[PDB]
RNA sequence: CAAAAGUUGACCGAACUUGAUUAUUUAGAGGAAGUAAAAGUCGUAACAAGGUUUCCGUAGGUGAACCUGCGGAAGGAUCAUUA
RNA sequence: GUAUCUAGGACUACCAUGGUUGCAACGGGUAACGGGGAAUCAGGGUUCGAUUCCGGAGAGGGAGCCUGAGAAACGGCUACCACAUCUAAGGAAGGCAGCAGGCGCGUAAAUUACCCACUCCCAGCUCGGGGAGGUAGUGACGAAAAAUAACAAUACAGGACUCAUAUCCGAGGCCCUGUAAUUGGAAUGAGUACACUUUAAAUCCUUUAACAAGGACCAAUUGGAGGGCAAGUCUGGUGCCAGCAGCCGCGGUAAUUCCAGCUCCAAUAGCGUAUAUUAAAGUUGUUGCGGUUAAAACGUUCGUAGUUGAACUUGUGCUUCAUACGUAUGUAAGCGUAUUACCGGCCGGUACUAUUACUUUGAACAAAUUAGAGUGCUUAAAGCAGGCUUCAAAUGCCUGAAUAUUCUGUGCAUGGGAUAAUGAAAUAAGACCUCUGUUCUGCUUUCAUUGGUUUUCAGAUCAAGAGGUAAUGAUUAAUAGAAGCAGUUUGGGGGCAUUAGUAUUACGACGCGAGAGGUGAAAUUCUUGGACCGUCGUAAGACUAACUUAAGCGAAAGCAUUUGCCAAAGAUGUUUUCAUUAAUCAAGAACGAAAGUUAGAGGUUCGAAGGCGAUCAGAUACCGCCCUAGUUCUAACCAUAAACGAUGCCAGCUAGCAAUUGGGUGUAGCUACUUUUAUGGCUCUCUCAGUCGCUUCCGGGAAACCAAAGCUUUUUGGGCUCCGGGGGAAGUAUGGUUGCAAAGCUGAAACUUAAAGGAAUUGACGGAAGGGCACC
């Protein structure tokens, strides 16, 4: 329940039943694996693919209309991130409370915010690793981190 | 975390059977859970439960009859061979005459008085009087 | 709430009570063995021993008498005892600095009446049952 | 031919002087505590608004209990209206 | 390599830098020989095992070694040490933890007896030897069996009884019951001893001729009589003495406890006392404790070890019979098919197989013990014997000497696939049963014997095709979690910049006068012409009122002027992404009010200490004045608090009602005017995340109470961690470790003691409110 910050809260996105839906959509399975090529190679994570994808387009989910998730598609497309994208915005939230701080010493609380903050790398840095889609001997540095956001 | 996933139906028809509701809205739905309650449907402890599915774990809206007391669940299984069988019969089962042990043996799902005449044994899972 | 109730703790269970029945006041009589130590007789039951006085420890409040003890050192290992001689007279049966079978008093270790921090009690001196002196059902030893 | 006493050297190594350390027991001027505790002297700190509400942390001071400062708490002497 | 019987760092030589541990290595302790087993309860258990059987060690100490098949032997030797002996003084010799003894020690342990007859061992051996073994004396460790009377009229009363008569009453009373140093009848064995038997011999028991009870004799005790706890308000003595007493308590001059006497009770050849141990003890608790207030939740959160982790992946059908009784259903097979390649007559034998945990059935392993069926040792504890028309001949076969559990546990077989982990096909294996090789590695048979030359065969393995039909291969997206997001936000959250506000002190001036401050009352203290007051003005440091809440935010500590910046965060919105990434956590890590410390600034008010003034019997106090460290800001240290919700954390459930902060949503609402509008406000409706109150359990509790302190049920089970075990001593002593230090974390015991404590009732219309009286 809000694993490092003692809210309990819930909220979701809710997903309907029919995995089958919709007939009306007039976009194939073909063509997302083009268009998310299309908007895959401007830089965005699989996220901000699916939040434009759905109001724009607009697909529901793209699992139904195609065998694959969206991620899994950009890795069959030569599209794969060397970090994955959990992983960096967490790094990146680690960056800046690391540079704030550099400058604004004094303030325990973004001290204490990267020890909760770095806390959750060590141990979606360890998931990463045993299924293996980071290497091992992959420790992330404190000090090498600022280079691995651009 | 939601630890035990047949411990948290037996207490929500055990504590649903006290204050008298007549149905009891389990999830999510495991299929140990579904072979318990047919354990307590065979004894009519219950009535017939419906399982509304989702695509997500299963959930079950279950029939109260109000016949039963407790249905409580042996956390952790422990393993209890044929011969141990009669200590645990002493103690979660209030008379020599009713009520129920269920334990999971390799050849299926039954109650202490199948297993001890289809001389298995098992690990336990739960009871009910 | 509590108890590690896994099926693989079998490990923090037994630990955990074998560093819990150290608070066990009684079960520390098992482990540190203070009874080479603490009590007179070095764990034994009973004790000869050799009186050098006749104390008359006064009896503790609210209840006045005299009690009439006996401070006995003993022979096994030179420790120092106030002992107990009871059910009246049995002074005059004692015959100072002649040897003693003391005993222990019945509460394992702690005085027991109006009798303040006493701990122990006489049951033969020199050697003639003194139970069987208060009938005088045997001979004082006297000459 | 064989072979004793003797003998050279490696080895096993008692034992004893030392040096150490370990585990125990113990002596001691003085000093400073605890308990017995009943009857001593002085005060009256706490329990009632115990006559300065009581306690807590810390810090200084005082014959003694204790007193004072800063921040807590109610286990308070207020479960608080009263526009 | 050497050595040994042999492996081996066993040892040497060179070379490698390894091994081990929070799943407890290493060191320390042991009043430690290990096991069989013993003690004790319903289970679960604690405790014990020096001791007869098995394994191990040792023969005063350590070391050494010969003979041998076997000994690092000690009823072999060799030293040395210790202890000790005979010595004519030169020398010589010692080893009971074998038996029986002696000294010691201590609370604590038998006779310097007999025998190889038994069991078996030994030699050359049928014979010899064997204080092994067996007998005996000693022997209330222990366990069993059981002697202290039995019977009879009167008896002396109770009672029925027949009956008079009945709140009475007696007699015919009597099955009875007792009392009867009344009367008896006396029934028998401890004695008792011929002779037997038993035995190596002898004794003991069993048989036994003779001998053996009116109690005085053949003569039971040991503890107690307030309660606990069974059983005298009996008499005398003693008067807080003597004593009793486990606990609570009796005795202080009529003792239901003391000293006795009478009585009485409990067990009884047994009983008391001590220490120990076990059960009582749900007061060590896995079953099974407790932690708001009784002892007990770390100040906070992070977090490895560890413990614990959602759902999903061959299930019932369909037909039959076996099968309970039209039916039922528990049956096996057919049938949504590796119900499996072959040969045999549905049938043997074969060819032929993802694990693990758990579970079924087996094997394997000494008895004794234990559980125990069998068996009239006179019964019994034991024992492993023993039965039997044989009645008049015994030939008279066998029951036997079981069976499972402590020989737990590991380990080994086998049945099962629920539960539970692991495992596949995504920088590549979807396959081909395969004529198969488009690799080549070959490998042995026939070339009688044997190969140079190479094919079949290719037993083969690895390339290998484009012999690629391939449904070709990727479970759901948990009201788990992390992540994203015109998002829309919201908040005394955090840091730094910016500024504001009155007020306080001070200082200036201007004016006015002499009193001003303070107290219950004073005084210390300030002030002549100018304090205090008024007034405008300057400088300062501190603090953020009113708004102000049962309002918010924060991990806890804590957090309020404006504004700019700065990274952060919960919630909601989400047909976004990832797909178990989670929970909780020893060690460890960060944060931590106040006080305090080190250095630097500042320094208004307040102000530990200090000094006064009072007050008081005293006052090193409260009250009054002066102020110093401190308070404040940056730099660090300290690491605590009633750090409190005296309530760890994650998850689910079990009820109302009222507010109430965020966010969402519908007005089938008002209202704002920019306009009927639209943004904004309000009201109504719903929903998340909640929080606070009440109402109640129709849940719990010792209660006060608690919507969790509930679902802790009836011997209960959602995970996880920390903590408590009568009160003191004592957060002390000592060691380690951290600190500049103050101190912090760890942390006892000797000793003391029976209560200490929690919550609630009733006692003060006894120094507290609110009432109400009267001339003690």
């Amino acid at each position: 329940g809000r694993m490092h910050a003692p809210g309990k809260g819930i909220s979701q996105s809710a997903l309907p039943y029919r995995r089958t839906v919709p007939s009306w959509l007039k976009l194939n399975a073909d063509d997302v694996k083009e268009q998310i090529k299309k908007l895959g190679k401007k830089g965005l994570t699989p996220s901000k693919i699916g939040i434009i994808l759905r109001d724009s387009h607009g697909v529901a989910q793209v699992r139904f209309v195609n065998g694959n998730k969206i991620l899994r598609i950009m890795k069959s497309v030569g599209l794969k991130p060397d970090i994955p994208e959990d992983l960096y915005h967490m790094i990146k939230k680690a960056v800046a409370i690391r540079k704030h701080l550099e400058r604004n010493r004094k303030d325990k609380d973004g001290k204490f915010r990267l020890i909760l903050v770095e806390s959750r790398i060590h141990r979606l840095a360890r998931y990463y690793k045993t299924k293996s889609v980071l290497p091992p001997n992959w420790k992330y540095e404190s000090s090498t981190a600022s280079a691995l956001v651009a | 975390v939601r630890m035990n996933v047949l411990a948290d139906a037996l207490k929500c028809i055990n504590n649903a059977e006290k204050r008298g509701k007549r149905q009891v809205l389990l999830r999510p739905c495991s299929k140990v859970i579904i072979k318990f309650l047919t354990v307590m449907m065979k004894h009519g402890y219950i009535g017939e439960f419906e399982i509304v599915d989702d695509h997500r774990s299963g959930k079950i809206v279950v029939n109260l009859t109000g016949r039963l007391n407790k249905c409580g669940v042996i956390s952790p299984r422990f393993d209890v061979p044929i011969n141990d069988i009669e200590k645990w019969t002493n103690n979660l089962l209030p008379s020599r005459q009713f009520g129920y042990v269920v334990l999971t043996t390799s050849g299926g799902i039954m109650d202490h008085e199948e297993a001890r005449r289809k001389h298995l044994g098992g690990k336990i899972l739960g009871f009910f009087f | 709430m509590g108890k590690p109730r896994g099926l693989r703790t079998a490990r923090k269970h037994v630990n955990h009570r074998r560093d819990q029945r150290w608070a066990d006041k009684d079960y520390k009589k098992a482990h540190l063995g203070t009874r080479w130590k603490a009590n007179p007789f070095g764990g034994a039951s009973h004790a000869k021993g050799i009186v050098l006085e006749k104390v008359g420890v006064e009896a503790k409040q609210p209840n006045s008498a005299i009690r009439k003890c006996v401070r006995v050192q003993l022979i096994k290992n030179g420790k120092k005892i106030t002992a107990f001689v009871p059910r009246d007279g049995s002074l005059n049966y004692i015959e100072e600095n002649d040897e003693v079978l003391v005993a222990g008093f019945g509460r394992k270790g702690h005085a027991v009446g109006d009798i303040p921090g006493v701990r122990f009690k006489v049951v033969k001196v020199a050697n003639v049952s003194l139970l069987a002196l208060y009938k005088e059902k045997k001979e004082r030893p006297r000459s």
